């Protein structure tokens, strides 16, 4: 399993060469490029990303695809390390300070911590709402599991996230019900023929950054697999009912 | 002084590899 | 042979200190007077014909206070070479209380404590009452504990200091003072104990049912806590905690120290009659966050350790059945690497109530310590604090008059910063 | 112990000083003969603040009297509590200074100022423990602008050390009885802003406002602006002389409220101020004050709090009062009014409480604000200095007492500069 660093920043001898044992071992040419690589004596800076700041005129739609370029623009890590250890637990203020401190720094980025940096990006902005999901999935004789980030702007279900493949990670605000944003989603999971098991669903953030309210991610959970879909759309739009009126807690 | 054109050399090295994964991938 | 010495600095130390000893001649039964009409040993020396001397050293830069003690009831109480004043006020500075006004009392103080702990045979520790805002309650108890930690390296010294609140405040440059507070308060201290006002004032509002209530009320609760603290020292019970021990404890690494009181039940004479008051109900009243005296909610952190001392009319069995119940609770969230997490102590005495105040004459009571990570909080807004005014060097040039050096103030942020890292990465799983 | 010396420069210095001592001496039960007459030991606890004990235990006040005519120092003396001042703390001019700057500073000026600075420092030497100096004068003169910028340049010269309080009158423009004034204001604060650590203005049109519009006043002679300029002056001072909940004496107001060292122009307040009919249709609670405190209608300079935000304010309530009842009081004052408070403060208000309030009341409190809101008031000035030195209009007069022209230029750049600095934070 890819491995964490935990050294703050810079990275450690141990983690730096684990790092570079996992990708020598991994890459089947191996050495030729890793070595390239370690002993290039000049090698092209990459260019900051400049972080988009919120404009009144553009509208909401064309904001969660501006973060959601910005985010492509980013790399997707696949080099098998994190870079910014996350706890799930950790009050929110924390994950504010590693957010800014990572679009600081503007290195790859998985999954969490880009929905991470969704909350950050989208915390400035009350009329827009948030909120995480997640899947725990089947494939292959292994289990898997994959985060990203809803909204709920202008009364229209849209998603943000990250992943290695390309129409898992973005939506548009098109989904008149959250049903079928997450029908939406198995059926682009089945296109892998990758099994959906169970779903989570959390809380809509709340929109002050420096309180310790932590991020709840299993206030809802189904077993989708076993149930039929129609069950599973009643639930899910009760669920929709009782979060967008802030009656759950 | 120097530590900055370390974190320099650490993000161009690991762009670079991050790249040459990601073609591995599409390879894959 | 068990004594601590007391030193009040500042208004707020000094107002504390008078409902302090109120209540402590309230529960020996001494006069105003000091004339009684072998408990009193651990707070008064007896100097023939009965005369009982508190072991309190009264100080402060402004003469006004300490004066309104002089004038006050309790003019008898004190031997008049105790309190002693300066000429003029801290002015909510620092720099004054440390460097520039403090330099000409320090000594004049220094050698009466000399003279306190050379009468006693046996001595626990220190009981320094103080607040962080002020610039006499910080730059004057920093001189303090700095002469003494140098003086004296291995008695415990307690501090019961009042934290700034995160709304209600009184001064503008509260943040600068605690921030360079926060350096003596670490690394020379063994047990700080925060409070703030914003929280007893909800505690007067809703459980004593106060619509109006002033500083007087403060002072008697914080009161209540502190002869809950040094009871196990003055009477005897099933288990007996002196400070060490409880130093022992509750202090897991050596920097990490501040832990946050509690006490229970606090309740107005009319609701008492509708109460039952059992142990499980005073012990389960302790741990719900409407009762915390830091403005902090703890159920968003965990609980290293624990102390639970117990008064009155107790008996073990019924302690252990309720922290039983306490540990099946899901929401009351401990650590992983402290498997046993509560320190029991129970006393016979049962708590005192002073006359002129509003608390029910109930029959036994708790103070709950907890050294929970959910206090970091209580810092965190602070350091906004400062980082919004320190940003536009705003006020800095009153400080740097009077001698301080600019240096001090990142220098003091950043350990601020350090002992929020180090007091958040522990507690985190195995 | 923490004594004040207190000085006044002026005619309108000199009566406002005569008001605040009778105020003064009614608040500590001292007769008009200098005796004491009064209940509480609390009154003789502090009393040392503003006066010296005397042979036959009575009390002078400790009052130094300046002017170049010497008709204020008879109506002085003849007025009620005249009495109890020193004839040898009396000196005068033989003529005045005829509103001429010049000559109050320069040419005749000068010739008196060594037996002010010798009596000041007679009575200086009287005490142990001084905390500072407060003088009483108007922007808008010749005696009182020019000698009293003169007499306090030369004590900060003496004492680095400790404070000033000007109580400074800054003359009004459609409030005005003098040709002259933008001159002799401008020359004054030009060296108002170096050798002080804090003035509060006050202009006579909200003062008259004051009296027409709430007290409801048919025929406001200058006693009763003098009598409400004295109740702010006492509230200042009053943590220094009776015990409190939470004290605030001089120096811990200029650290709350000084957030750099040139921005020390403030504009009080004061409540509650009612009507003779309206007596009882109100409750006298702490919200009422705050309420009556922080209104554009009680501010004491004529400037619209509305046009600027507030860098810190001061309150120094005056009763038996709850500290919850503050505490929320002035936290809910700036939640509703987050627009008229600056951001970079996180807390603006520095609350503070007394015992002992005024004679005739149960509850008080003296509100002092430092908004850029001040500012207005000098463009008003510059303006009018510019429209009379453009065309040399007067200035004769300036330059035959010896003074030269660049200064006005000096003094004009000076006022820029400090209306830019208060422009700046807003
Ligand atoms: N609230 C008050 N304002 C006053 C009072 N007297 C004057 N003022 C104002 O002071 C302004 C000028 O004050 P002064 O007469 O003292 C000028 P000064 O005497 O210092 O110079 P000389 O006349 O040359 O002696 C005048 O425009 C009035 O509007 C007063 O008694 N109370
Ligand atoms: N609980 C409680 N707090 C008080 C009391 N008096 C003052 N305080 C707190 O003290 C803080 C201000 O600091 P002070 O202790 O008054 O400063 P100081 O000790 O007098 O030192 P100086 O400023 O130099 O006079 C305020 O924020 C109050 O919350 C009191 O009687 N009880
Ligand atoms: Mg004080
Ligand atoms: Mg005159």
């Amino acid at each position: 399993l890819f491995h964490v660093n935990k050294s703050g920043f810079p990275i450690d001898s141990h983690t730096w060469e684990r790092m570079w044992m996992h990708v020598a071992k991994v890459h089947p040419k191996g050495g030729e490029m890793v070595g390239a690589i370690r002993n290039a004596a000049f090698l092209a800076k990459p260019s900051i990303p400049q972080v988009p700041n919120y404009r009144l005129s553009m509208t909401i739609p064309d904001w969660l695809q501006a973060i959601q370029n910005y985010m492509k623009t980013l790399q997707y890590n696949h080099t098998g390390t994190q870079f910014f250890e996350i706890r799930k637990m950790r009050p929110l203020s924390g994950l504010m300070e590693t957010a800014k401190e990572m679009t600081r720094e503007s290195l790859p980025i998985k999954a969490l911590e880009a929905v991470i940096l969704g909350i950050y990006l989208t915390n400035g902005q009350p009329s827009i709402e948030r909120f995480p999901i997640s899947f725990k999935t089947y494939f292959s004789g292994n289990y898997f599991h994959h985060v990203v980030l809803g909204i709920y702007c202008n009364g229209r279900y849209g998603s943000l996230g990250m992943s290695r493949r390309a129409e898992l990670m973005d939506k548009p605000l098109t989904f008149r019900t959250l049903s079928d944003l997450i029908f939406d989603f198995e059926d682009s999971y089945k296109k892998y023929l990758h099994t959906v098991k169970k779903v989570k669903i959390g809380l809509y953030v709340p929109h002050e950054p420096h309180s310790f309210q932590p991020i709840e991610w299993k206030q809802l959970v189904l077993n989708v697999s076993k149930m039929l879909r129609a069950d599973i759309r009643k639930e899910l739009e009760k669920y929709a009912r009782d979060m967008r009126m802030k009656i759950l807690k | 002084s120097a530590q900055q054109e370390l974190k320099q050399r650490q993000r161009a090295e690991i762009y670079a590899l991050n790249r040459v994964m990601t073609e591995l991938e599409q390879q894959q | 042979m068990r004594e601590c010495i007391s030193i009040h600095v500042g208004q707020a130390g000094v107002q504390i200190g008078n409902a302090c000893w109120e209540l402590y001649c309230l529960e020996h039964g001494i006069q105003p007077d000091g004339q009684m009409p072998d408990s009193f040993n651990t707070f008064f020396s007896e100097t023939g014909a009965g005369k009982h001397v508190p072991r309190a050293v009264f100080v402060d830069l402004e003469p006004t206070v300490i004066d309104e003690v002089r004038t006050g009831t309790y003019r008898q109480l004190f031997h008049p070479e105790q309190l002693i004043t300066g000429k003029e006020d801290a002015a909510n500075n620092y720099a004054r209380g440390h460097y520039t006004i403090g330099k000409e009392i320090i000594d004049l103080v220094l050698d009466r404590i000399r003279k306190l702990a050379d009468q006693c045979t046996g001595l626990q520790g220190f009981l320094v009452f103080h607040s962080f805002g002020g610039g006499t309650g910080s730059g004057f108890t920093s001189l303090l504990m700095e002469r003494l930690s140098v003086d004296y390296g291995k008695k415990s010294k307690l501090e019961f200091s009042i934290y700034p609140a995160p709304q209600v405040s009184t001064a503008v440059v509260e943040p600068y003072n605690s921030i360079l507070t926060t350096h003596t308060t670490l690394e020379h201290s063994d047990c700080a104990f925060m409070v703030d006002n914003e929280a007893i004032y909800d505690i007067c509002r809703r459980n004593l049912d106060i619509e109006r209530p002033t500083y007087t009320n403060l002072n008697r609760l914080i009161s209540q806590i502190v002869s809950s603290i040094t009871a196990s020292l003055r009477f005897d019970g099933a288990l007996n905690v002196d400070l060490t021990e409880f130093q022992t404890n509750l202090v897991p690494y050596p920097r990490i120290h501040f832990p946050l009181a509690t006490y229970a039940p606090v309740i107005s004479a009319e609701k008492a009659y509708h109460e039952q008051l059992s142990v499980a109900e005073i012990t389960n009243a302790c741990f719900e966050p409407a009762n915390q005296m830091v403005k902090c909610d703890p159920r968003h952190g965990k609980y290293m350790a624990c102390c639970l001392l117990y008064r009155g009319d107790v008996v073990p069995k019924d302690v252990n059945a309720a922290i039983a119940t306490i540990k099946t609770k899901r929401s009351i969230q401990f650590v992983d690497w402290c498997p046993t997490g509560f320190k029991v102590g129970i006393n016979y005495q049962p708590p005192t109530v002073v006359p002129g105040g509003d608390l029910a004459k109930v029959q036994r009571a708790v103070c709950m310590l907890s050294n929970t990570t959910a206090i970091a909080e209580a810092w965190a807004r602070l350091d906004h604090k400062f980082d919004l005014m320190y940003a536009k060097r705003a006020f800095v040039h009153w400080y740097v008059g009077e001698g301080m050096e600019e240096g001090e103030f990142s220098e003091a942020r950043e350990d601020m910063a350090a002992l929020e890292k180090d007091y958040e990465e522990v507690g985190v799983d195995s | 112990m923490r004594e004040i010396v207190h000085i006044q420069a002026g005619q309108c210095g000199n009566q406002i000083g005569a008001k605040f001592w009778e105020v003064i001496s009614d608040e500590h039960g001292i007769d008009p003969t200098g005796s004491y007459h009064g209940d509480s030991d609390l009154q003789l606890e502090r009393i040392n603040v503003y006066y010296n004990e005397a042979a036959g235990n009575k009390y002078v006040p400790r009052a130094i009297l300046v002017d170049l005519e010497p008709g204020t120092m008879d109506s002085v003396r003849s007025g009620p509590f005249g009495q109890i001042f020193r004839p040898d703390n009396f000196v005068f001019g033989q003529s005045g200074a005829g509103n001429n700057w010049a000559k109050g500073h320069y040419t005749e000026g000068a010739e008196l100022v060594d037996s002010v600075l010798d009596v000041v420092r007679k009575e200086s030497e009287s005490c142990d423990c001084l905390q500072g100096f407060q003088l009483t004068h108007s922007l808008g003169g010749g005696t009182g602008s020019g000698m009293g910028t003169l007499l306090i340049s030369k004590i900060r010269e003496e004492y680095p050390d400790r404070i000033m309080n000007t109580f400074s009158v800054v003359p009004s423009p459609k409030v005005s009885d003098t040709v002259v004034e933008p001159y002799n204001a401008t020359l004054s604060v030009h060296q108002l802003v170096e050798n002080t650590d804090e003035t509060y203005c006050i202009d006579n049109e909200a003062l008259y406002d004051i009296c027409f519009r709430t007290l409801k006043l048919t025929t406001p002679t200058y006693g009763d602006l003098n009598h409400l300029v004295s109740a702010t002056m006492s509230g200042v001072t009053t943590c220094l002389r009776f015990p409190g909940q939470l004290n605030a004496d001089l120096r811990k107001l200029a650290v709350n409220m000084v957030p750099f060292p040139r921005l020390h122009f403030f504009m009080p307040g004061f409540a509650p101020l009612t009507s003779r009919g309206s007596q009882q249709y109100r409750a006298l609670t702490v919200p009422e004050l705050t309420q009556q405190m922080f209104d554009a209608k009680n501010m004491m300079a004529a400037c619209d709090p509305r046009h600027g935000r507030y860098l810190t304010v001061a309150a120094v309530f005056r009763g038996r009062m709850s500290m919850k009842e503050v505490d929320e009081q002035m936290l809910n004052v700036q939640n509703k009014n987050s627009s008229y408070f600056v951001e970079w403060i996180p807390n603006n208000v520095k609350t503070a409480v007394c015992d002992i309030p005024p004679r005739g009341l149960k509850m008080s409190a003296t509100f002092i604000g430092n908004s850029t809101a001040i500012q207005e008031l000098f463009k008003r000035i510059s303006e009018q200095f510019t429209a009379m030195f453009r065309r040399k209009a007067f200035l004769h007069w300036y330059t035959g007492e010896g003074m030269d022209e660049m200064e006005f230029t000096e003094a004009e750049s000076n006022m820029n500069d400090l209306v830019s600095e208060y422009q700046q934070y807003q």
